[PDB]
């Protein structure tokens, strides 16, 4: 089972706060470590501080600025890392890390993509990528979708729940206007097209959707 | 606090060769040096732990070595899948630090892109807006160039591209152009073309169609 869940996001305003959790499932000892770590769009890995939930103490990366505040919740299992006073240098993925106290990360959460700007969040429009009636094929045939107008990042898109993950590739959005927009591309045999469903499943954590769009040969 | 030095940031090689990343640490750590990798997209996954000592369900082709302060990650034939970063991290001493990465990349055999136009689509068009997509798919090397023309005649506003990294299932790559429109305007055009320069051919790799 998943050992760290962590929310995929978090839009915070210029200047105000937030609270990720990290919610940890799977043994747990007195000699348990939560690390949480820092990693800037195109950077490395950055340690912010860890906490030890049996006892409750947190220490801090001494190098950088103090944003974070962690705290810890016994019972619920559950570690959190209040950020604070936000600027356009606190956007970037956070993770959780799971530590026994023998100095390695053997499991990391997902990570939440915090954003902070003064933008809206805003769901995205998923379009149906099929090829037009004079496109020729040959052994296997292109498809895909276009996710447009979100806020902020990330989405998540797979291609029949999961299931259809050869020949998938997504790229990396583009932003323009306060809005980012991208497209997934999916290959399969053309044969197999459209006798068997091929589906698009668009998750948009910061809105709380997910949507399905079906790609059918055009009329 | 420890200093972990990568170095090369970017380390080339072709499949099937074997791979050696460094991490030197700025005083004796012992064997105290842990390796990760992190996909694209992906949360980092621990490799080897205590410089040598493989973790279960690691494939037998990644191995560490060294002790004091230089260390290796080595991976023995490298295949598509490996195409990651790979940070080393120490627990010597406090605080926990990270070293600042190294990239595989993979010399794989060029590979002309595979070309795929797509008109917008019904939905998009109710709405006032119209997107028309062009992938090129799966090619190497990177190097690419997208050009859109509208009834003969080239477009240069409107395009936004986008690039994949270099794909861990066949260490190709892969970029879209897409031309965006009002609805208005895309009904007072008949015939969009996306066009590929890529060095795998002479001649554009074309692809059009008419919006009736």
């Amino acid at each position: 089972q998943v050992q760290l869940q962590q929310p995929g996001a978090e839009l915070v305003k210029p200047g105000a706060s937030v609270k990720l959790s990290c919610k940890a499932s799977g043994y747990t000892f007195t000699s348990d470590w939560i690390h949480w770590v820092k990693q800037r769009p195109g950077h490395g890995l950055e340690w912010i501080g860890e906490i030890i939930p049996s006892y409750g103490r947190a220490n801090y990366n001494e190098k950088i600025q103090k944003k974070a505040t962690l705290t810890a919740d016994k019972s619920s299992s559950t570690a959190f890392m209040q950020l604070s006073s936000l600027t356009s240098e606190d956007s970037a993925v956070y993770y959780c890390a799971r530590e026994r106290g023998d100095g390695y990360f053997a499991v990391w959460g997902a990570g939440t993509t915090v954003t902070v700007s003064s933008a809206k969040t805003t769901p995205p429009s998923v379009y149906p990528l099929a090829p037009g009636s004079a496109a020729q094929t040959n052994s296997m045939v292109t498809l895909g979708c276009l996710v447009k107008g979100y806020f902020p990042e990330p989405v998540t898109v797979t291609w029949n729940s999961g299931s259809l993950s050869s020949g998938v590739h997504t790229f990396p959005a583009v932003l323009q206007s306060d809005l980012y927009t991208l497209s997934s591309s999916v290959t399969v045999p053309s044969s197999s097209w459209p006798s068997e469903t091929v589906t698009c499943n668009v998750a948009h954590p910061a809105s709380s959707t997910k949507v399905d769009k079906k790609i059918v040969p055009r009329d | 606090d420890i200093l972990l030095t990568q170095s090369p940031a970017i380390l080339s090689v072709s499949p099937g060769e074997r791979v050696s990343f460094s991490c030197r640490a700025s005083q004796s750590i012992g064997t105290d040096i842990h390796w990760y990798q992190q996909r694209t997209n992906g949360s980092p996954r621990l490799l080897i732990k205590y410089a040598s000592e493989s973790i279960s369900g690691i494939p037998s082709r990644f191995s560490g070595s060294g002790s004091g302060t230089d260390f290796t990650l080595s991976i023995n034939s490298v295949e598509s899948e490996d195409i990651a970063n790979y940070y080393c991290q120490q627990s010597n001493r406090w605080p926990f630090t990270f070293g600042s990465g190294t990239k595989l990349e993979i010399k794989r055999a060029d590979a002309a892109p595979t070309v795929s136009i797509f008109p917008p689509s019904s939905e998009q068009l109710t709405s006032g807006g119209a997107s028309v997509v062009c992938f090129l798919n799966n090619f190497y090397p990177k190097d690419i160039n997208v050009k859109w023309k509208i009834d003969g005649s080239e477009r240069q506003n409107g395009v936004l591209n986008s690039w994949t990294d270099q794909d861990s299932k066949d260490s190709t790559y892969s970029m879209s152009s897409t031309l965006t429109l009002t609805k208005d305007e895309y009904e007072r055009h008949n015939s969009y073309t996306c066009e590929a320069t890529h060095k795998t051919s002479t001649s554009p790799i074309v692809k059009s169609f008419n919006r009736n």
